């Protein structure tokens, strides 16, 4: 495995394969992080997360 | 939901419930926006006019967090039909925005590969409602979850009396006592992702609840990404 295909190309979210190389993204109200890697959430109840 | 476990303070907060004119919920909805509910388009024609509940739990007590909202346009998907609950998808626009608070956020809709390739090969996904616990009984007082793991769709196609399309998907347990069950239709079937609880399915049909040998079949979301993306821009 390789790429998106080890373990998710070390993307918190989306892995889409670009030129050969791992390119990250995140759903909508989340903003890619500097490292482009993790998603942050822009503000507060961002989807997905349990409100605990 | 039979079997499974109730939705404990927070963990659940994208159900939605769509109530009838008496205040009694017939099928679950998955918020995706201030806007917008995710439901089934069956579900459609089980009540002449309908509101959205969100953030209930206990429909016997008042937890300060429910909010009644009036639907302002349904979008029922042009091709479903009773007859072979092909497209059973609708998303509905409100009137009002929900506030999101404790017990009420919207699920996040994924990218179509990524859902499939990511989210539909993980072992299992969650299921949720206020449906009957047992084929026989009546609607449950409290919103409930259940682990429901993804079935082979060979399997799924085989243990079927009724076509499985391919906007359906198959996802329960053979004979252990557990699955989704009436007054559950519409509601969310979602995939856990690093924490963040992705929307994968919509409770759609099964032959009966938790039957041996039978599976609860879900709507495809995947299949209808862009249908979904569409009609939340109008
Ligand atoms: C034969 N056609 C007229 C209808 C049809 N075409 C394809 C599949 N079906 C259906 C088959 C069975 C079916 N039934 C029969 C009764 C059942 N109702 S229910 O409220 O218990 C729903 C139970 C569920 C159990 C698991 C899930 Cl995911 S939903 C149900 O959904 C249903 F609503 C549609
Ligand atoms: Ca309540
Ligand atoms: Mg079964």
């Amino acid at each position: 495995r390789k790429l998106c295909s080890l373990d998710n190309g070390d993307c918190d979210q989306f892995c889409h394969e670009e030129q050969n190389s791992v390119v990250c993204s995140c759903a909508r109200g989340y903003t890619l992080a500097d490292n482009g890697k993790a998603c942050i959430p822009t503000g507060p109840y961002p989807c997905g997360k349990q409100t605990l | 939901i039979v079997g499974g476990q109730e939705c404990k303070d927070g963990e659940c907060p994208w159900q939605a419930l769509l109530i009838n004119e008496e205040n009694e919920g017939f099928c679950g909805g998955t918020i995706l926006s201030e806007f917008y509910i995710l439901t089934a388009a069956h579900c459609l024609y089980q009540a002449k006019r309908f509101k959205v509940r969100v953030g209930d739990r206990n429909t016997e007590q008042e937890e300060g967090g429910e909010a009644v909202h009036e639907v302002e346009v349904v979008i029922k998907h042009n091709r479903f039909t009773k007859e072979t609950y092909d497209f059973d998808i609708a998303v509905l626009r409100l009137k009002t925005p929900i506030t999101f608070r404790m017990n009420v956020a919207p699920a996040c809709l994924p990218e179509r590969d990524w859902a499939e390739s990511t989210l539909m090969t993980q072992k299992t996904g969650i299921v949720s409602g206020f449906g009957r616990t047992h084929e026989k009984g009546r609607q449950s007082t409290r919103l409930k979850m259940l682990e429901v793991p993804y079935v082979d769709r060979n399997s799924c196609k085989l243990s079927s009396s009724f076509i499985i399309t391919q906007n359906m998907f198959c996802a329960g347990y053979d004979t252990k006592q557990e699955d989704a069950c009436q007054g559950d239709s519409g509601g969310p079937h979602v995939t856990r992702f690093k924490d963040t609880y992705f929307v994968t399915g919509i409770v759609s049909w099964g032959e009966g609840c938790a039957r041996k040998g039978k599976y609860g079949i879900y709507t495809k979301v995947t299949a209808f990404l862009k249908w979904i993306d569409r009609s939340m821009k109008t």
